[PDB]
RNA sequence: GAUUACCCCUUCUACCUUUUGCAUAAUGGUUUAACCAGAAAAAAUCUAACAAAGAGAACUUUAGCUAGAUACCCCGAAACCA
């Protein structure tokens, strides 16, 4: 291929004595020496500066400094504890079902999204999850089954037109940590956690249908996903006469943090073995 | 029957592989025993002097741990007091007789404690200087691929005029797959030479790869580094350390 | 500002600046105007209406709060319901 | 500077520091030798890796990340406290 290699032919052995380095890559250091770097070395002459002791950084030479003028007001107030959404686009969606990370033949949810590096999570920073923008609402083709922390009515009326079925679910920080990395949790050696409920402000978003929260009551889904085909003006696809129902219907239980897996069961990877208590306190502490 | 060696994995399509002689140890004389399939993207990569240099200096200066210290004006045995008063001597002014301007003093700047050197290159550039290295050993003709390896005899002067017989130029570097599969004979006729050097394929690096004038690779060798090498350009960046349970890597 | 911290050896942020200022993505920090507060029977409606504004500091201020704070206050942030997330990206700028 | 020629001719206000300005009659030093004073990587620029991602774990990402390289002195009080 590379021509360069016939120019190494005609050329002495590559070795340790010849090495040269990217030119311009190393900056020549310069130090205070002779007669342009020494004498007052570039600290100018007396005063404070040249002798090394000038004041801190926010001071104004004794006027009132510049950020302590100002009133203050709540700005970064509780930014700590503000929940953070990390935003996903269908652009993003629809690129990644495309070059095939995450596979829409078995259901797609934080785990899987996480897999395919489409989204990065850090639970420590207080960030609650992934949520839906509509930027690719018009390209998006692809049908899906997606579980969001939080959704739009765009988001959630695109995917509808395409035949998918969109669920609104919450985790709490440790849930969520535990979601996301869940092999470097099966190494901690701890039984697999309860799922936390929504505290109090969240629980009126996750009970509504048109928001398809997971907590909300099954039967209004017919009703308001109709309606939301009425606003878009889309005719709504029917799920039961589709091939594919019995993978939309699977939902988690609202205490499971896996699919398929149970809450204090204990995953041996060495055996490739399960583990469930037979306990009746322990199973009636996770049943709950 | 004469050996050959085909790929084991896929060539881009635009790019046809490489070809080197299989040789065999056991002979003086026989030259060729075999042709060898060699990855156009491990051996043929277009050549950086750059990357070899970075790697190679990296490895110089990582394990670096310098323990040289010098004691400050702090440090030093003795005289927390002042030689004579400030007015009225007429020689110059004085703190303790330990200030670095004194015979016995302190050390203004100098050396400190034990000093680390340590940074990590990011993992692509490490692999793709060990390509280059193999790339360069190969394009400037002093790659020799061998199979087998087994010793007609444990003599080192069989090593030494098989050096001369075939012109391998001065130093040699072996690199064989496994440290518990080496054959008797040649980790003794080998251990016991100087300019010669035997190596497990763990232990392949750019520093000893340009500090013999030629290298020498087991065939099971190269099966091994043009897989784990070719594996980076498909890679995923990591997620937790690579140790831990993934899908398809180990 | 600490340069190098005791404890962790790291670099500290001065409190005072994050709860005066807003930084936001592009680097524009945003602050209230000083005396909105204070003594307002005696100033005119122009005058209360000017005060009551946020505005933007210039390229000297905007780099001194940044030597001030550390990386985590110039993190990229999405809040649910977030007011300034429509203002914090750059557009249309040609310099 | 030159000269056949050492001088003799002819031309030139020691050196640092400090100042608006020093041949100053301002400070410093007899002379020799050995010691005797610029350290930090937030942001930036430069050179490379891989790129909608990048980092050998936790992070940051509207061309970004990761790595290297570029940076900030020496001697002096009177004091104060056990
Ligand atoms: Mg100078
Ligand atoms: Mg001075
Ligand atoms: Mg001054
Ligand atoms: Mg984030
Ligand atoms: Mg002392
Ligand atoms: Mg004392
Ligand atoms: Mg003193
Ligand atoms: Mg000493
Ligand atoms: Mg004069
Ligand atoms: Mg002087
Ligand atoms: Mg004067
Ligand atoms: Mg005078
Ligand atoms: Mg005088
Ligand atoms: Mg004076
Ligand atoms: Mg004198
Ligand atoms: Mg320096
Ligand atoms: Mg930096
Ligand atoms: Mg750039
Ligand atoms: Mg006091
Ligand atoms: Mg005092």
């Amino acid at each position: 291929g590379p021509r360069a290699l016939d120019l190494l032919r005609a050329l002495p052995r590559v070795s340790l004595a010849n090495l040269k380095p990217n030119p311009g890559s190393r900056k020549p250091e310069r130090r205070p020496r002779g007669r342009r770097r020494g004498r007052k070395c570039g600290r100018g002459h007396k005063g404070e500066r040249q002798r090394g002791t000038r004041p801190r950084l926010g001071f104004e030479g004794g006027q009132t400094p510049f950020y302590l003028r100002i009133p203050k007001y709540g700005f970064n107030e509780g930014h700590s504890f503000r929940h953070q959404y990390q935003p996903l686009s269908l652009n993003r969606l629809q690129y990644l079902i495309d070059l095939g990370r995450v596979d829409p033949t078995q259901p797609i949810d934080l785990t899987q999204l996480v897999n395919g590096r489409g989204v990065t999570i850090q639970p420590s920073k207080r960030d609650y999850g992934v949520q839906l923008v509509e930027e690719g609402a018009d390209t998006f083709k692809a049908k899906v089954n997606i579980e969001v922390q939080m959704a739009s009515e765009l988001a959630i009326a695109a995917i509808e037109k395409n035949g998918g079925v969109v669920t609104t679910a919450f985790y709490d920080p440790r849930s969520l940590e535990i979601l996301c990395k869940p092999v470097p949790f099966f190494l901690r050696g701890q039984p697999i956690p309860k799922r936390m409920l929504p505290p109090e402000a969240l629980v009126p978003y996750y009970t509504d249908a048109k928001n398809r929260g997971y907590l909300a009551d099954p039967a209004r889904f017919p009703e308001a996903r109709l309606e939301l085909a009425r606003k878009y003006g889309y005719v709504l696809p029917d799920i039961t006469k589709d091939e594919l129902f019995k993978m939309l219907s699977t939902r988690k239980d609202p205490r499971q943090i896996f699919f398929g897996l149970a809450p204090g069961w204990v995953v041996n990877m060495a055996d490739k073995k399960i583990l469930k208590p037979t306990d009746e306190n322990l199973l009636k502490y996770y049943s709950s | 029957p004469p050996v050959l060696r085909k790929c084991e994995l896929p060539v881009p399509a635009h790019r046809r592989p490489v070809q080197a002689w299989i040789e065999s140890l056991r002979g003086y004389e026989q030259e060729r025993v075999g042709l060898t399939e060699l990855h156009p993207d491990v051996f043929s990569t277009a050549p950086r002097l750059d990357i070899l240099h970075q790697v190679a200096i990296w490895q110089k200066n990582f394990k670096r741990i310098s323990y040289a210290k010098t004691k400050t004006r702090a440090e030093v045995r003795g005289g927390g007091r002042k030689p004579w008063v400030q007015k009225g001597s007429g020689r110059a002014r004085h703190g303790s007789i330990r200030s670095p301007i004194w015979r016995g003093g302190g050390v203004a700047h100098g050396p400190r404690g034990p000093t680390s050197y340590y940074y990590m290159l990011p993992m692509k550039v490490r692999v793709q200087g060990l390509k280059v290295a193999l790339t360069v050993k190969l394009a400037q003709d002093d790659l020799h691929i061998v199979d087998s390896l087994e010793l007609p005899t444990a003599d080192p002067q069989y090593l030494i005029e098989l050096a001369r017989y075939r012109r391998w130029g001065d130093s040699v570097l072996l690199v064989d797959l496994e440290h518990e599969d080496m054959p008797q004979n040649v980790v003794a006729a080998t251990s016991g030479l100087k300019t010669f050097n035997l190596v497990p394929a763990v232990g392949l690096n750019v520093h000893s790869m340009l500090k013999h004038q030629t290298l020498v690779l087991t065939l099971p060798t190269v099966a091994f580094l043009e897989e784990k090498l070719l594996w980076h350009n498909s890679r995923y960046t990591p997620l937790y350390p690579f140790r831990l349970p993934y899908c398809d890597f180990p | 500002v600490t340069y190098f911290s005791s404890r962790k050896g790291k670099r500290k942020t001065v409190k005072a600046v994050i709860y005066r200022f807003l930084r936001l993505h592009s680097g524009l920090w945003l602050r209230r105007k000083a005396g909105y507060k204070k003594k307002l029977w005696k100033k005119t409606a122009a005058r209360k209406r000017r005060l009551r504004e946020f505005v933007f500091c210039n390229k000297t201020q905007s780099k001194l709060l940044d030597k001030m704070t550390t990386s985590f206050w110039k993190r990229r942030n999405w809040y649910a319901d977030d007011p300034y997330q429509k203002y914090q990206d750059r557009t249309n700028l040609k310099v």
